């Protein structure tokens, strides 16, 4: 009866942008994504591949409340680099990663005989 | 070859054995969610009942109708409804199938995933057809009837994910598991008198090398190397639970991207 | 009331496995332990699911209309 | 053939008036059942 | 799930864990008001000076009585009554405000007396949700 809609959780409402880059004030080069209508399947993915980044000092995230599908992923860098940047590189890496899996698990699948 | 590495142990319809090495835990876990969470497959979504003489309640009925697996091959082909452009729904983005059963015979008569019929236009698309995996080729009991007992409904089944019902499941329970030998200290055994014989070993021991005594505890370690088994509940083959899992994944890796390339135009 | 379509824990379908399971027990005169074993239900989560059914719809059949 | 109530006994399809003996033409039973909307209920699978 | 809460698997929910059927009976009796003076089980209108209920009388047959299948909610008219005093007045009973279901079994027989006796039956399907106890 109080119960939201389940699609709720995945499909961006009115108005709602996928993503919030807001600056981090506490500190300098820092910034403070918002992703809306995802969870931890992408936050925890994200934030791991941005700590194998040498020039990223910082990267954390959290699900503030489990009744909504959003997170806020923190990121600070080095000088000179745009967390942003940052951000979409180790996007770049995951996919590239995945990429190298699928080629993979379809060379050995094309080798079983099951 | 090229960055993280896949070895099958075991293949079969229903299931895949494999291990995955060279990937950061987070990866691995990331397409274990995704396999479970956010393949779509193709599930009865409306039931519209003519009549029902049956023991069991309209939802009752309508509810199993939605857990029976539904052929979801080429669910590419097929649209949301939801980004649809028809009134309702169409041939594009949903399959209607009828279910018309009646007791002729004096004894129980059985209402079953092979009664239901595809009424919809398919556009030469694998999709829709209930799976069949029993020896009999009856598949799922929806229900049971008397003599009078009569059920005559009409279907409309459409394409989904499980984070919107658990229905839209193209697998069941994955196999996960990493470390073995617990040589990563991740896990601190409770025991009575030896945690060694208290604690039964993994089938992947034999997979791994034990760490011997004498060695000390290596800090520098790191979890790669995860044996898993997807289970398919029959909707998808195996394979694609894993390719379509791994392509899900990178997918909303990429919206991501494009997001903060839209953002970069302003 | 009547078999459950797939296991409320994994998934599983397990709609097809009662009339199978019925048999294995009164025809192959199985136990238990043996029957949902060789119909595949491997984890206890599904084994629990037909082992512990009761498949009321048969009662309320014997009821006229 | 029209439709407004069923026996619960016998079952037989009695369709009546109002103030038309609340009774069964068959087996004279006074438990009676109402019909079922000829309207198509729509439910979602889950 | 701290405090004598608990957690429950969504999954296991939809797949149908815990599920249940609820059914109430709503009940009505044509009453005679001294001789030859009784109470009509029909669907009512706006005639002359009759009380009637806020709720949809548009559900309801000309027998005063919803059909099997219909889906009921809120204060939707179950059973349609007229009492008449010296045109007519209402005496309709709607479905309980707090409650919503599907109509599932209606009984038209005669109580002992000889008089029109109804019994009304509304089945709705409650899925295990925030508050429920276990
Ligand atoms: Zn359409
Ligand atoms: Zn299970
Ligand atoms: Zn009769």
């Amino acid at each position: 009866m109080n119960a939201p809609d389940r699609f709720e959780l995945f499909l961006l409402g009115e108005g709602e942008s996928k993503l919030k880059i807001d600056p981090d004030t506490k500190a300098p080069n820092a910034v403070v994504i918002t992703f809306e209508k995802e969870d931890h399947t992408l936050g925890n993915l994200i934030r791991a591949e941005l700590l194998n980044d040498r020039k990223v000092l910082f990267a954390a995230y959290k699900v503030e409340h489990p009744f909504f599908a959003r997170f806020k992923l923190r990121i600070q860098t080095t000088e000179g680099y745009d967390p942003k940047d940052a951000l979409k590189n180790a996007c770049n890496s995951i996919i590239n990663k995945l990429g190298a899996l699928k080629t993979n698990f379809e060379t050995e699948w094309n080798l079983q005989t099951l | 070859e090229e960055g993280p590495q896949v070895k099958i142990r075991e293949a079969s319809k229903d299931n895949v054995d494999f291990i995955l090495s060279n990937v950061d835990l987070a990866m691995a876990n990331s397409l274990r969610r995704v396999m479970i969470a956010e393949i779509p497959t193709l599930a009865i979504d409306s039931v519209e009942v003519e009549t029902n003489t049956t023991v069991l309640a309209d939802e009752f009925i309508a509810h199993r109708l939605g857990l029976i697996p539904l052929q979801s091959m080429d669910i590419e082909q097929l649209e949301y409804s939801r980004d649809c452009f028809c009134e309702d729904h169409c041939d594009k983005c949903s399959v209607v199938l009828t279910l018309q059963a009646f007791g002729e015979s004096e004894s129980t008569t059985n209402v079953y995933s092979k009664d239901l019929v595809i009424v919809s236009n398919l556009m030469g698309r694998n999709i829709g057809h209930p799976i069949i995996q029993d020896k009999e080729g009856n598949g799922v009991l929806i229900c049971k009837l008397r003599k009078g007992q009569e059920l005559k409904l009409t279907c409309v089944a459409k394409k989904g994910i499980a984070k919107e019902h658990a229905k839209w499941g193209p697998a069941a329970a994955i196999e996960f598991e990493y470390d073995p030998w617990n040589k990563l200290k991740h896990t601190d055994y409770w025991y009575e008198q030896d945690s060694a014989k208290e604690w039964p070993q993994s089938k992947n021991c034999e997979y791994e090398d034990p760490p011997n005594e004498g060695d000390p505890f290596d800090y520098k370690a790191q979890a790669d190397t995860f044996y898993m088994n997807v289970e398919s509940v029959g909707s998808i083959p195996v394979d694609q639970v894993v390719v379509r899992g791994i392509d899900t994944l990178q997918k909303k890796v990429a919206s991501i991207l494009l997001a903060l390339t839209q953002m970069d135009q302003d | 009331m009547i078999v459950p379509v797939r296991c409320f824990s994994c998934g599983k379908v397990v709609g097809d496995k009662w009339e199978s399971y019925l048999n294995l027990l009164q025809e192959d005169e199985l136990d238990e332990g043996t029957a949902l074993s060789r119909l595949g239900l491997k984890r206890y989560c599904c084994r629990r699911m037909i082992l512990t059914h009761v498949d009321l719809i048969e009662k309320f059949l014997r009821y006229n209309p | 053939a029209t439709l407004k109530y069923i026996c619960a006994e016998c079952s037989s399809k009695l369709s009546l008036s109002r103030t038309d003996a609340v009774r069964c033409k068959d087996c004279g039973h006074r438990i009676l059942l109402k019909a079922r909307t000829k309207r198509l209920v729509q439910f979602e699978a889950r | 799930n701290q405090e004598d809460s608990m957690i429950m698997n969504q999954s296991s929910i939809d797949r149908g864990l815990f599920r249940s059927l609820f059914f109430r009976s709503y009940m009505d009796q044509e009453k005679k008001y001294g001789m030859s003076i009784t109470e009509t089980f029909e669907k009512p209108q706006r005639t002359n000076t009759l009380r009637m209920k806020h709720g949809t009388y548009d559900k309801l047959d000309d027998d005063g009585l919803i059909a099997p299948g219909v889906r009921v909610s809120g204060e939707d008219v179950i059973i349609g009554k007229t009492t008449p005093i010296s045109s007519k007045r209402d005496a309709s009973t709607p479905l309980r405000s707090t409650e919503n279901g599907i109509v599932d079994q209606v009984l038209v027989t005669t109580n002992q007396d000889g008089l029109k006796f109804v019994k009304v039956r509304v089945r709705t399907t409650k899925i295990p949700q925030i508050g429920d106890k276990f």
